[PDB]
């Protein structure tokens, strides 16, 4: 349910 | 080793491409290639590895838990088990493999923030993706894995990186996660989480439009945790 | 053969749980390994065979088009061009696998209509997904592949089946599909879709409630190709 | 472009 970081970052 | 023999370029040309046409198992092994050249990761090409990685076991994870589920309601022959067991290995097999690139050899030779942090929460990553997983005499060592690579990029991100830097809100985003879905301690989730906002909001009067929208889309992230949890 | 050991009704449970877990590949092993237990399939293991394969090269067409398109603009290094072509080879030999399972042995088997029907139907759509990629000196004879397989199943559902029967419908949905978009011949393409649609419009009537949308469900992908080709 | 038959049917 919990939303976690896009792969891709900067 | 299947790319042993394509030049690093192409591999990274192909995992660009395998991308566009979401073929994200070759973007995968596209990518398992250059890292295997032995030369480190521009910006740009651990970006791409990790968006190969998180979406193929992303789809790992999904059946694993339409499969637990169903398990779960059978509970209350053999071939849901079997079959659970089955994606269960696969995604294992996937984590074990990003895990293997990370100590041979990229984060040994991470020397900047950005490099050394981002790998460090990859790490973190896919130790909670095999937790989320593990049942055995080994759940709780896994968990102290994924929380020991947590905790050192959190240390060096605080050091190194200002409070918007995407790398370190997504690196405290996900150890939030961790804390709240894995380590059952869904306060130190919620401080992390409301800190972490906290101090970026108080940093974005420094950025530039872009990067303002980079930061605040991470951000949002973190808020809609906060709502979920409280 | 991967799925020899494993019992048929085994596999038809598991090709259930892979669709549920969105697992198409799995759910094409597992159905390939029932087929190749060599007793006939029933109508529910007949669409899980279909649905399974049509996922799978449906994910490989769509990623095929994406990269066409990118080499032809590429044409107004051969990286483009060979991640192609594995894609294009990986799709082909999907396909070739599905009609070797139609050519041996499901086909000659195959003595109701709606068997029948349904695996010269796949026989045709399988064709027709080869002829999509097809550009060479075999390009001609994939095309008349199609058709023929077409053709047989067209000839026997006439004679066999209402108008409303959806494996009818289906079938003649995708044999002007094949009009349209591999023979070059829109014409013939819409009016099979109109003749189509008109003669199940009157045979509606004998329907129940459930059948009734089966068949109307199917009718309106007529209709929206028609509205798309006039 | 243009639509086909589902892969399920009857
Ligand atoms: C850290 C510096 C950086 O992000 N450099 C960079 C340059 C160009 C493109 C990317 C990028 C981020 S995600 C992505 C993709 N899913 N293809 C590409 C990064
Ligand atoms: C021809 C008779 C028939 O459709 N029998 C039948 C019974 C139960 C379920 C199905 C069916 C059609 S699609 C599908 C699936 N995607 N699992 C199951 C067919």
């Amino acid at each position: 349910r919990s939303h976690s970081s896009p792969a891709s970052l900067q | 080793g299947a790319m042993g023999s394509m030049e690093r370029a192409s591999l990274i040309q192909k995992a660009k491409l395998a991308e566009q046409a979401e073929r994200y198992e070759d973007m995968a092994a596209f990518m398992k290639g250059a890292v295997e050249k032995g030369e480190e990761l521009s910006c740009e090409e651990r970006n791409l590895l990790s968006v190969a990685y998180k979406n193929v076991v992303g789809g790992q994870r999904a059946a694993w838990r339409v499969l637990s589920s169903i398990e779960q309601k059978s509970n209350e022959g053999p071939e849901v088990r079997e079959y659970r067991e089955k994606v269960e290995t696969e995604l294992q097999g996937v984590c074990d493999t990003v895990l293997g690139l990370l100590d041979s050899h990229l984060i040994k030779e991470a020397g900047d923030a950005e490099s050394r942090v981002f790998y460090l929460k990859m790490k973190g990553d896919y130790y909670r993706y095999l937790a989320e997983v593990a049942t055995g005499d080994d759940k709780k060592r896994i968990i102290d894995s994924a929380r020991s690579a947590y905790q050192e990029a959190m240390d060096i991100s605080k050091k190194e990186m200002p409070p918007t830097n995407p790398i370190r809100l997504g690196l405290a985003l996900n150890f939030s996660v961790f804390h709240y879905e894995i380590a059952n301690s869904p306060e130190e989730a919620i401080s992390l989480a409301k800190t972490t906002f906290d101090e970026a909001m108080a940093d974005l009067h420094t950025l530039s439009e872009d990067s303002y929208k980079d930061s605040t889309l991470i951000m949002q992230l973190l808020r809609d945790n906060l709502t979920l949890w409280t």
